């Protein structure tokens, strides 16, 4: 699990490590 | 009104001689039954069938119960056994009622994983490998929809059901320049093993989509945003096995990005066929899905998808929810066709591919690919059909993986069809070694019966004689191995007031595991019917069916 | 002599049409309706008192699942969907034209994921009701010249 960080635009775009 | 009617015979290899006497009973309008006792000789009893068929408001059904107290065959194969009772149960339902409700119901369930390979392939085949119960309740207007269902499978060769599945589906498509639609689901899958884990999923998966029209071109724009929640239990006996770690509760969320477009070329055909118009189609797709790390999720409903031409434009490499494969990829196809100076489409052919500028990657990539090629073009489909003439046609497909580093699969058929009693037909089928192992269990790739892939060749033909008799004919022959698949012949006598047609079938019913090599069935039956020359009712009765293709 | 598609996918004189069937709320009907609506076309319902619209019956459709090949025990290695439609298309005042689709899908089976083929299943099953509908489309111009041919 995780909690996102404040830019939710930017990191809901990102691929995951 | 209500009585017997004509017994029939058959002599298998399977039961030896076989007797049927079978009694209809008008019980009312819209409600048929027949009770038919069935001798088998070399197991020595009576199996009874009881057929029930219904119309009501719901709509139209179909009940069969196959019940054969003891099985002399049965027993000497399983002499532990408690009993070696035989059964089968099927259930077939579908209606709508007041164009809303929406009733389907398929079921069947039989003794034991054997019945279809000792027992008559009425409502199943020797060919199956499970058995499905599905049952499902809808309700549909034209801006919404609401299904609730149940999946159970029953394997012949552990499964996963989903006790119950829910689908909600809304519609909106006026929001400005904007068509919107949102897709919900929840879903409870369980397993028939205890030690297996069970899960409860939630999914809800809003979409937009801008679309612009020419008479020319065309180009959508569609986002799409997907939120999964699963609450998995009785991860322990998995857990305790795997290296990688089942979670508890998981959420998986994710955008999709797409854009797809399509344009139209037209020219006339002016030295081949004057008045003959060739459009060419070229269409391309961009699509966008990130990268999340599933891992952690088992896979209930999730298999991977055959790529045809059309599916290469498809945005889901995985069937259910439980997989999401991320996605950075671009599809380029074209499509190119042939009218006639009637503007009916005699010809069209279109080749295409995806080329993937990342890997695409779900968190648990097992699949077995004969080389570690990651991005390019990676995928290739054709597809072609050529109506030849009035009676002449033509079809043809192939599917080409660079990772594979094989042809994955084809298909081709050439038919020739003057009516319905006049036909020849030519089909093969490939499927390469390299795709079964990909896409397929292991001990597929390593078992006998299924690691070689397919090479098959099938040949069809029917012909009538002084319109009274009709000739059947099929052969199905394996190129692998050299082994004939399925072979059928039929002849039937049709007159005024009866019909009396004979059929002989030998086919692939099994696999012997001491000396490995394939079971053979022949049946060769006589049937008289009170009363066309029944051409189209033969060429349905093998085990790789007759359908047509122009 | 390529030359950009300068006519419209659906004749100017079906332009506005009736879509009737006796599924309105069906999977099919709702498929045609959607590509109905992206070649511009204006559906009215079959209670209007305009005249001279054309109508498009949508006949039932058949869809069923075969075995195309097997593996060399006799178990079903591929299944082949055939999808059939009929409709006609009727202009009132000359006559009533029939139209047909045949789709073809293939896809490989699976016990030990059994549940997850018959998702599988269904997605196929929801193409080919747009393939079906794209089909109908690409028959309303020849319905057109025949119009015009009598
Ligand atoms: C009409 C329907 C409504 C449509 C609305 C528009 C929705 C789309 C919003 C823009 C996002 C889609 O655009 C997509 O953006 C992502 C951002 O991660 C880009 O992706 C790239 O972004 C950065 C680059 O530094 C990396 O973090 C990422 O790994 C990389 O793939 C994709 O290459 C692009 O395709
Ligand atoms: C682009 C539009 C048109 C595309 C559609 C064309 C029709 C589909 C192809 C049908 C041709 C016959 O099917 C074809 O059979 C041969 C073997 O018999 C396969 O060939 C495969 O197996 C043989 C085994 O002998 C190998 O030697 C070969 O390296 C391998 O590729 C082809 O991969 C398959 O495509
Ligand atoms: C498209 C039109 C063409 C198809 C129509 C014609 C249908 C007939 C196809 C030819 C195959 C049928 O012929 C098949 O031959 C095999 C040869 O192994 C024999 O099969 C079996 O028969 C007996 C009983 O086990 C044994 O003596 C034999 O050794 C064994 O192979 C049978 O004679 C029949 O099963
Ligand atoms: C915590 C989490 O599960 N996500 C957010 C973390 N981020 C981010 O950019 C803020 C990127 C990785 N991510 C993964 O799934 C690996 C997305 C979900």
């Amino acid at each position: 699990a995780c909690k996102w960080e404040n830019d939710i635009w930017h990191c809901m775009w990102m691929d995951c490590a | 009104r209500s009585g017997f009617l004509i017994p029939n015979a058959k002599y298998t290899t399977t039961n030896y001689f076989e007797f049927y006497l079978p009694y209809y009973w008008n019980i009312a309008p819209n409600m048929d039954a027949t009770i038919t006792p069935h001798y088998m000789h070399r197991r020595g009893n009576i199996m009874w069938e009881n057929e029930f068929r219904y119309l009501s408001q719901a709509g139209a059904g179909l009940m069969e119960l196959d019940y054969l107290p003891s099985d002399k065959v049965y027993e000497d194969e399983h002499p532990n056994d408690d009993s070696s009772r035989r059964w089968l149960f099927y259930w077939n339902h579908s209606g709508v009622m007041d164009q809303v409700w929406r009733f389907n119901v398929d079921y069947t369930k039989v003794s034991d994983p054997s019945y279809f390979n000792d027992f008559d392939n009425k409502y199943g085949s020797s060919t199956d490998g499970y058995a499905t119960q599905k049952f499902s309740v809808g309700y549909a207007v034209q801006n919404f929809n609401a299904t609730v269902s149940t999946k159970q499978f029953q394997v012949f060769s552990s499964s996963y059901s989903a006790e119950p599945q829910l689908d909600v589906n809304y519609y909106q498509n006026d929001v400005g320049p904007f068509d919107t639609r949102i897709y919900g689901q929840a879903v409870h899958f369980v397993n028939t093993r205890d030690d297996m884990p069970e899960a409860t999923r939630v999914h809800l998966e809003p979409t937009i989509n801008l679309p612009l029209s020419n008479n020319w071109g065309s180009i959508n724009t569609e986002a799409k945003f997907l939120a999964t929640h699963y609450q998995q239990t009785n991860l322990d006996w998995y857990n305790s096995r795997n290296t990688t770690k089942l979670d508890e509760s998981v959420n998986r969320v994710m955008p999709q990005f797409k854009v797809d477009g399509k344009m139209v070329f037209e020219r006339d055909m002016e030295m081949l066929a004057p008045g003959y118009t060739q459009t060419l189609e070229p269409r391309a797709q961009y699509l966008y899905v990130p990268y999340r790390d599933q891992s952690d999720i088992y896979n209930y409903d999730s298999s991977l998808l055959q790529s045809d031409y059309s599916g290469l434009f498809r945005d889901r490499t995985y069937g259910g929810l439980d997989r999401i494969a991320s996605a950075n990829q671009v599809t380029t196809g074209v499509t190119s066709r042939i009218y006639d100076d009637a503007a009916v489409e005699r010809f069209n052919i279109s080749v295409g591919q995806i080329y993937y500028f990342t890997e695409s990657r779900t968190g648990d990539d097992n699949i077995t690919w004969e080389n570690d090629d990651k991005t390019g073009s990676l995928v290739w489909a054709g597809d072609t059909y050529w109506r030849i003439s009035e009676r002449w046609g033509l079809r043809g497909g192939i599917q080409y993986d660079t990772r594979l580093d094989n042809v994955a699969t084809s298909n081709s058929s050439i038919e020739y069809r003057r009516d319905e009693d006049r036909l020849v037909q030519l089909n093969y089928h490939y499927a390469s070694p390299e795709y079964i192992q990909a896409t397929l269990p292991k001990y597929y790739s390593t078992a006998e019966q299924y690691k070689n892939g397919i090479s098959q060749v099938g040949a069809v033909a029917s012909r009538p004689i002084a319109d009274r008799w009709s000739i059947v004919g099929a052969y199905y022959y394996d190129t692998n191995a050299n082994k004939q698949a399925d072979s059928m012949l039929g002849v039937q006598y049709s007159s005024c007031c009866y019909a009396i047609r004979v059929g002989y079938e030998r086919k692939l019913n099994g696999w012997d595991n001491d000396k490995q090599h394939a079971v053979y069935d022949n049946a060769i039956g006589f049937n008289i019917e009170l009363r066309g020359l029944g051409t189209q009712e033969m060429l349905r009765s093998n085990i790789l069916p007759y359908q047509n293709t122009l | 002599g390529w030359h950009l598609r300068d006519t419209t996918q659906v004749p100017s004189t079906m332009k506005v049409m009736i879509l009737d069937s006796g599924d309105p709320n069906g999977p099919l009907s709702r498929a045609v309706r959607n590509q109905l609506r992206l070649n511009g076309v204006e559906l009215l319902d079959k209670e209007t008192t305009r005249k001279d619209v054309p109508s498009l019956r949508l006949g039932k459709v058949s869809i069923a699942k075969d075995t195309a090949s097997v593996f060399r025990n006799g178990q079903t290695a591929e299944y082949q969907m055939i999808m059939t439609v009929n409709a006609t298309v009727l202009i009132p005042g000359r006559d009533i034209y029939p139209i047909s689709a045949k789709v073809f899908r293939s896809f490989f089976d699976n016990p030990q994921m059994a549940l997850a083929k018959d998702n599988e299943q269904d997605m196929i099953v929801k193409e080919m009701y747009d393939r079906a509908a794209e089909q109908l489309i690409r028959k309303l111009p020849s319905i057109r010249a025949a119009d015009i041919r009598s």
